[PDB]
């Protein structure tokens, strides 16, 4: 069951304190090439970019074909769903090129 | 006319069908911006098998072909050359040697109610498995013994079509996904779907 699995599904936090997000592209013998993420606010349906600016912060290990975004100093506007997507640009072991995505990490942050 | 291909008509449609049941699009004399779809960011899912993604708006195909259907987030899995199960073996079934592009989107806030969506069924029982793109909508008592059936539901006499039950609160692996399979078909013939790079 080639998938990307993000964890956790679903956080609450506190104003001010910080969160990690973590996805891996599992049952895959395809090479994990490039990441990209993107965030809908609690209640609206537009999956929108995310910047890789100040608060956020990504990692990236190719090799195990794992990638985190951290979020620091949490706000209420940081409120709603992220979704990670894992692409496979390379032809090698992949029998596929393009991309596969999280299941999503729904994010409540009170104060 | 070298006008945009009816895109719109497969991936935006009202209705998707049940897997079993399958839709199948012929597309044919048009431009094709395949681009705007692998950047557009409703996909979960977009895997091109014997072409790149990025190149797409750069060729030309005899025949283009989108089948669509809504299965759970967990059998997306099974849209692929080489894989098994329920979905693989006996609803759709691509060839080992598919050029095309699986694209698959979740459609939870389409296709569940409140209370459920009982809409979606898929095919539990075949006395073998599907061709490549083979489609089979019979609702023939699946005999599973030796003892004959004649049409009549008993303890070896299965009905081979069983409902989804697509529930709002389940998690993503439970929830419906919209898919659509583009074949890319190259053959000795007039190249009609072009990208709008392409010659
Ligand atoms: C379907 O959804 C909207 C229509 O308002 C649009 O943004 C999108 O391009 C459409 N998808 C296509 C044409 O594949």
């Amino acid at each position: 069951a080639e998938r990307v699995e993000q964890t956790p599904t679903t956080t609450t936090k506190e104003t001010g304190e910080s969160l990690t997000i973590n996805c891996v592209l599992r049952d895959s013998s395809c090479a994990l090439d490039s990441t990209y993420w993107y965030f809908t606010k609690k209640g609206a349906t537009k999956k929108e970019s995310l910047s890789n600016g100040g608060r956020y912060a990504e990692t990236v290990n190719k090799a195990s074909k794992s990638f985190s975004l951290r979020i620091s100093d949490l706000r209420v506007e940081d409120s709603g769903t992220y979704h990670c997507r894992a692409y496979s640009l390379s032809a090698g072991m992949c029998a596929w090129m393009g991309y596969i995505e999280g299941g999503g990490t729904i994010v409540t942050v009170n104060s | 006319i070298t006008n945009l291909c009816p895109f719109g008509e497969v991936f935006n449609a009202t209705r998707f069908a049940s897997v079993y049941a399958w839709n199948r699009k012929r597309i044919s004399n048009c431009v094709a911006d395949y681009s705007v779809l692998y950047n557009s960011a409703s996909f979960s899912t977009f895997k091109c098998y014997g072409v790149s993604p990025t190149k797409l708006n750069d060729l030309c195909f005899t025949n283009v072909y989108a089948d669509s259907f809504v299965i759970r987030g967990d059998e997306v899995r099974q849209i692929a050359p080489g894989q098994t199960g329920k979905i693989a073996d006996y609803n759709y079934k691509l060839p080992d040697d598919f050029t095309g592009c699986v694209i698959a989107w979740n459609s939870n806030n389409l296709d569940s109610k409140v209370g459920g969506n009982y809409n979606y069924l898929y095919r539990l029982f075949r006395k073998s498995n599907l061709k490549p793109f083979e489609r089979d909508i019979s609702t023939e008592i699946y005999q599973a013994g030796s003892t004959p059936c004649n049409g009549v539901e008993g303890f070896n006499c299965y009905f081979p079509l069983q409902s989804y039950g697509f529930q709002p609160t389940n998690g993503v692996g439970y929830q419906p996904y919209r898919v659509v399979v583009l074949s890319f078909e190259l053959l000795h013939a007039p190249a009609t779907v072009c990208g709008p790079a392409a010659a």
